[PDB]
């Protein structure tokens, strides 16, 4: 069974002091209780070994404690390059009686920052072939809610496009995000402007950017 | 000193998966390796390791479906699954004990990547690469291939790193992927830009300009 973990996910302030809990049923075996810390897209990374004992390189805002069947990882002065999944892992015996913890996500907030806004129209070559690709893309903003909006000739779309967003940048705690229109080659051509509008907190009111096709 | 996972990424139910991690650099460490997993969106998995003196150890679950070995001449750890299903679609990661220990997972000090497993009756395709062309914006598109991943996608061959956001993959509604990697670069800039996409699984290796 996975060692527990509490909580689930939590957020805090950049400087902030956050602490994850892991707890096991059996009794850790000489010491061994270790935490790993994954980004998005990422291998886990070993953080601290042996319950307290910081890897090389390892900024000393982490720390590991505990003893027996319950750990505490604690990070003093939360940055925005600490946005990541944590794991603690434990040994009972030399045997194979050894497992990870569930994971704890952690989010930083910060304050509201506005996206910056880029359109791409679809390349020559994929004209080539029958599909059309229109692309918005929304730079460094915060917080994650923010709707893109697709138009074309004025007409607003729906169900012809797909997004999906960056994980909290490891600089600036932002977001990034990219909105694709899928659309035929035919019914490309039989329009005009393609544009895309944007709400997001951070700004005071809808920004759009478009083209016109040729 | 690097653990090169290598795999054939897309594979059918039933098939036997066939994993390598290979120690692409000399250590005079005594050291054990083990394989862990990590289902979409889920924790991590234990399968097995092997020790500094080849013990091989393996999880409950995988005993019976899992077999650990390594080759020495060629410094090549292999993980092999048998009739895989749906449900054994994850990344497979081998690790480092430096202490030697095969049955341990509070020390794993060096990883490999992964290596993407898509277990799935849908046939392998390789993808179109579109540069979308223009502080400034431009990258390149990524479109219709099956499986998700291994999926590569560098700048200028690792030139460029700095703002640059490779977008997670998303499923179209046709049922292949699409992403798309960005980098914001100054707006007079005129600079050759490379994005190098590589999709493993359909054996595709393009290089693409983004021109203005």
């Amino acid at each position: 069974i996975q060692m527990t973990q509490s909580p689930s996910s939590l957020s805090a302030s950049v400087g902030d002091r956050v602490t994850i809990t892991c707890q096991s049923i059996k009794s850790v075996y000489n010491n061994r209780l270790g935490w790993y810390q994954q980004k998005c897209g990422k291998a886990p990374k070993l953080l601290i070994y042996e319950t307290s004992i910081l890897t090389s390189g390892v900024p000393s805002r982490f720390s590991g404690s505990g003893s027996g069947t319950d750990f505490t990882l604690t990070i003093s002065s939360l940055q925005c390059e600490d946005f990541a999944t944590y794991y603690c892992a434990g040994g009972f015996d030399r045997s194979g009686d050894t497992t990870f913890g569930q994971g704890t996500k952690v989010e930083i907030k910060r304050t509201v920052a506005a996206p910056s806004v880029c359109i791409f129209p679809p390349s020559d070559e994929q004209l080539k072939s029958g599909t059309a690709s229109v692309v918005c893309l929304l730079n460094n903003f915060y917080p994650r809610e923010a709707k893109v909006q697709w138009k074309v000739d004025n007409a607003l779309q729906s169900g012809n496009s797909q997004e999906s967003v960056t994980c909290q940048d490891s600089k600036d705690c932002t977001y990034s995000l990219s909105s694709t229109l899928t659309l035929s080659k035919a019914d490309y051509e039989k329009h005009k402007v393609y544009a895309c509008e944007v709400t997001h907190q951070g700004l005071s009111s809808p920004v759009t950017k478009s083209f016109n096709r040729g | 000193v690097q653990l090169v996972e290598s795999g054939p990424g897309c594979v059918k139910p039933s098939e036997t998966l066939s994993l390598t991690c290979t120690v692409s650099r000399f250590s005079l460490i005594g050291y054990a390796i083990t394989w862990i997993r990590q289902p979409p969106g889920k924790g991590l998995e234990w399968i097995g390791g092997i020790s500094s003196a080849a013990t091989t150890f393996y999880s409950s679950w995988a005993k019976s479906r899992v077999t650990i070995s390594v080759d020495t001449s060629k410094n090549q750890f292999s993980l092999k699954l048998s009739s895989v299903t749906a449900a054994d679609t994850a990344v497979y990661y081998c690790a480092r004990d430096p202490r030697g220990y095969g049955a341990a997972l509070d020390r794993l000090d060096l990883w490999g990547q992964g290596t993407c497993v898509t277990v799935s009756s849908f046939s392998t395709k390789g993808p179109s690469v579109f540069p979308l062309a223009p502080t400034a914006c431009l990258g390149c598109l990524v479109k219709d291939y099956f499986c998700e991943c291994p999926v590569t996608v560098s700048w200028n061959s690792g030139a460029l790193t700095s703002g640059v956001h490779t977008f997670p993959a998303v499923l179209q509604s046709s049922g292949l992927y699409s992403l798309s990697s960005v980098v914001t670069v100054p707006s007079s800039s005129l600079q050759t830009y490379i994005c190098n996409v590589n999709h493993k699984p359909s054996n595709t290796k393009v290089d693409k300009k983004v021109e203005p």
